[PDB]
């Protein structure tokens, strides 16, 4: 019968999905009997343990890979094509972006959820510049910058100055960005950059290879860390009472902006059917759902678009790393969700100004956070600065973050993939 | 002879949240049960570079013998700025490139040799 | 003549023996007439600085040794034959930790180091410990390094977050990346990468060409830093000797253990490893033993198996010559897995430590202490003092008291350097059969 | 015109002049009207900035500039506070970095504490790996590194291929880099004008 080579050729799709609902399942079940309560420390360690291990797995390639396929990317087309293809990704990215901000900020208004050293925004907008161009490509490697503010005046006159330390981090942008010039430069030159075509392109399949042998194993690691995940709850009942129009608007924000307003760009745009795309790309987003991480599902993404859907091997090798970074849909509506639930929650009353500096600095937030599990976090505490009225009682946010970071990793990669269909369509045309 | 400690937690679940997040490896998102919760407590940590303080002294809690100083870096434990306390000795087989740790296992262990010595002239 | 020729020919072997030599004397001319206090810190610094040269030229070489012979090796052999040869070499490892194991047991019990035990002479507090489960999760997360540049110089360590002392203690884990490089994370992505590179083709191809190239290279690196390498052996011989304090009263009443330790060693040595060569070779385990006399007494001088490394890895290529993939696959594996040597030690001491606190030592104590040391040697540090985190684990795992660490920390100086040379000479013979088994 | 094509050929070295006329203007124009302590250092660093980003991209590119193009020019020449000790101490270590990849971000460096408080004062020295860049052991590296490449027969002209091309686009990024430098000896000129004061 026909359904056996049908289960054989989505064989990937089927055990992706199949992973994340028994890892709901184990999760529930394993909750209900206990709740880690009989299980221990030691025991839930080892139960938590492979999602870790299929973390640092897509952790380990994720730097490499970005770079090989960045600099192959920008070397395979000229310098002016490059430079218009580009032009309307970010064009795309900010309207994507500004689109999901605003669906936030106008879903949290209508159903109203709510009812330390500082950082100033001039300050992170600083750091983000200079994590765009890196001071020391081996060191951006591993860590990022951030400014830090000290007394060292008399202590009549106490201002706070500026002052720079890097800290723990990636900076993937600055990489990004460096990988890009470098890609140029090199189809700069005739013959002599050949060989470092090649050798960069080599070192890109080789990379691949181990992409297809971690996303075998991956159902597993997802699984645990799915299940991992559900088991760590305390008070499911009260949480749930405290936070469930909080956690709706967000959902409905994130199902709204991925099954109406995207699709709707891309056939605009397109005249196909984006839903075609969407499946596809199922198995690249189920992996986002079970690691929320947008690096980590990224070569998956790669590999799925270019031979699930007709997209040529340059747009997406160039465009997806991009998006991976700059394009976060999701996290600008959950920073924007969650901006007006802290104000409502403090009575802050929000008029049209605040909205807009909302709006913004959520914008900024979104290119500047990372593809890193509870990224989306950290800016959220740039944005409240921003509006500077609400005080960052964020620990109200926590406990149930991981599963909108999920939703939040869901739409950002599905952005990025419409987004590189359509310009696909584009060069095409 | 010491001081008493103050080395209390995280005042909220946030700035936990915040400091462990950026540590060094750092992989993935704490979960809210590991967070410390209710009133602050005495903690301790069990290693500490010596990159992270600029000075650190001996203080007594609980007729214990802890290290404590400030945090300079975000990504060191603890937080940015923050007074927090360690261990007299840090892990066995483990060294954070000198400081008050290791400093104290040469002079326990130099001691161990002066006693021993005296053991065999006895 | 004859002779003139034979001194020309091993003229590396004989500098390294007579600065081994002079390095001994020295140090013991020095403590004699002088030591750590005729002569200020500052001298000290400058009198043992050149051997601590030797083992940062040593250390620079490392990692990019490693990785490109490791890449070459792996994608120079089909997968099946890679993964049997493998899988021959892991239970050769293994056998021979197992045997150094029960051997040290074997003496410790026999000998009885800790019977007098002298005055106990333990109490200021109690160091943290780390857990067993802890440990192997912390051997999982090294391998697959979370970041593959962070790797070249630190590695992942979990801690401890001891909160509520007088409120029921809970001990809370919380892990980080520390300084330490993390060999075994790049052995495996070297192994990885280099199937990879195969499985590719003509890109692999020239993958290859690259890392082959770079590894030639660094191996005429590790020609120019062999000639310079008997002087830091003498000096870090000699600096070893001068700092270490009142010899003979310390050895006293440890010479039990000494005695131990370093009969395990050349038992080991000269009576086991030997013997498995020639039943399985039927070649002189001696002859292969004078081609890789400089590497162990490199070994012994630097007491860090991963220095030595490019050494052993160049005298196993010139002399005894086993083929270039076969050796540069096998050596870098076991440099970092293969410690016999470790293994011994952490027996006798932990049976030492066991016999200082009146306990009994039963039958399924000492297997399981069997056990934990062979799975506890294996992605243990190559550095200097890398036994003690490991010895650490099995005092854990066996559940015997801690306080009693700084005895072993006493005197670990030189029986260290003696665990290296037995980790590196069962390297060299496992090679050797390997290079055996595939000429056959 | 033959005047024009001396502007047009010598572009970079006038642009330069010019932006140091008037970073100088815009540095006396900010401490004049308005006054330098009006903005604050909150607003001077970000007034700054482009400088900043200047030498920011300036230290980008110097760890493969020097380890590319040393790499080949040994391949190819061809054959026919602290105290005295410690400081050369520290510089002998730093030429033999002992960890190539720690070497591009960090430095060793002696620093003195009274930790040993038995009996006097005594300065007992430590180092700790601080924050640097380390040209020096990269540069002997490299030339070390091209040397052997030299001795090499064939087999490292595939390296040394490598390097060059490495190195040839280095130099078209400094192209790139040193055409946006007129802004930034600009606004550096302008802000260290803006920090002193001496007329």
């Amino acid at each position: 019968d026909q359904v056996r080579r049908c289960l054989r050729a989505n064989l990937l799709v089927l055990l992706t999905v199949v992973a994340v609902v028994a890892g709901v399942a184990l999760g529930l079940g394993v909750s209900g009997a206990g709740g880690a309560l009989a299980l221990g420390p030691e025991r839930l360690s080892a139960f938590v343990f492979p999602g870790e291990l299929l973390l640092r797995l897509l952790r380990m390639i994720i730097l490499p890979l970005v770079v090989c396929s960045l600099i192959g990317g920008a070397a395979s087309l000229d310098p002016g094509a490059l430079g218009r293809l580009g032009a309307w990704a970010l064009l795309f990215f900010l309207v994507t972006t500004l689109l999901a901000s605003a669906l936030g900020v106008g879903l949290a208004l209508a159903l109203q959820p709510g009812a330390a050293p500082s950082k100033e925004v001039l300050d992170s907008f600083l750091d983000l510049a200079r994590n765009i161009f890196p001071s020391n490509l081996v060191s951006a490697a591993f860590r990022s910058y951030s400014t830090t503010y000290e007394e060292r005046n008399i202590t009549g006159t106490r201002v706070k100055v500026p002052v720079g330390q890097e800290v723990e981090g990636m900076n993937i942008l600055g990489l990004v960005v460096f990988a890009i010039v470098f890609g140029v430069a090199l189809r700069k030159l005739g013959p002599e950059g050949e060989l470092l075509i090649r050798f960069f392109n080599s070192f890109n399949e080789a990379t691949m290879v181990l992409v297809s042998w971690i996303m075998w194993y991956a159902p597993v690691g997802i699984m645990f860390l799915v299940a991992g995940k559900i088991v760590e709850m305390e008070d499911v009942g009260l949480l749930f009472a405290r936070l469930g129009k909080y956690i709706l608007c967000c959902l409905l924000g994130h199902a709204i902006h991925g099954l109406l307003v995207l699709p709707l760009i891309y056939f605009l745009f397109t005249r196909k059917n984006p839903y075609r795309f969407l499946w596809g790309i199922v198995t690249p987003l189920a992996t986002a759902f079970g690691t929320s991480s947008s690096s980590a599902t990224l070569p998956l993404m790669m590999k799925c678009v270019e031979e699930n859907n007709g997209v040529a091997k340059h747009i997406s090798r160039f465009i997806l790393p991009i998006g991976a970074t700059v394009n976060m849909d999701g996290a600008a509506l959950f920073q924007c969700v969650a901006a007006v639930f802290i104000a409502q929650l403090s009575q802050q009353s929000l008029d049209f100004v605040k909205i807009i500096t909302i709006l913004v600095t959520a914008t900024a937030s979104s290119v500047g956070a990372a593809g890193i599990p509870a990224g989306g976090v950290l800016t959220l505490a740039i944005i409240l600065e921003a509006v500077n009225l609400p005080v960052d009682h964020i620990s109200l946010i926590l406990a149930v973050d991981w599963l909108v970071d999920r939703s939040c990793t869901v739409l950002n990669v599905e952005g990025d993939a419409l987004g590189a269909g359509l310009l696909q369509n584009y060069v095409d045309r | 002879a010491p001081p008493p400690c103050r080395c209390m937690t995280s005042s909220s679940p946030y700035q936990e949240f915040l400091w462990r997040m950026q540590r060094p490896g750092n992989i993935d998102a704490p979960s809210y049960r590991s967070l410390s919760k209710g009133t602050p407590t005495f903690t301790a940590h069990t290693h500490m570079p010596r990159n992270c303080y600029h000075s650190a002294t001996l203080c007594m809690h609980a007729n214990t013998h802890y290290w404590t100083g400030k945090m300079i870096n975000p990504s060191c434990p603890g937080g940015l700025g923050v007074t927090v306390c360690w261990t007299y000795f840090t892990q066995t087989g483990m060294s954070d490139g000198g400081g008050v740790q290791d400093q104290a296992r040469e002079k326990h262990v130099k001691e161990v040799i002066s006693q021993l010595t005296r053991v065999h002239g006895t």
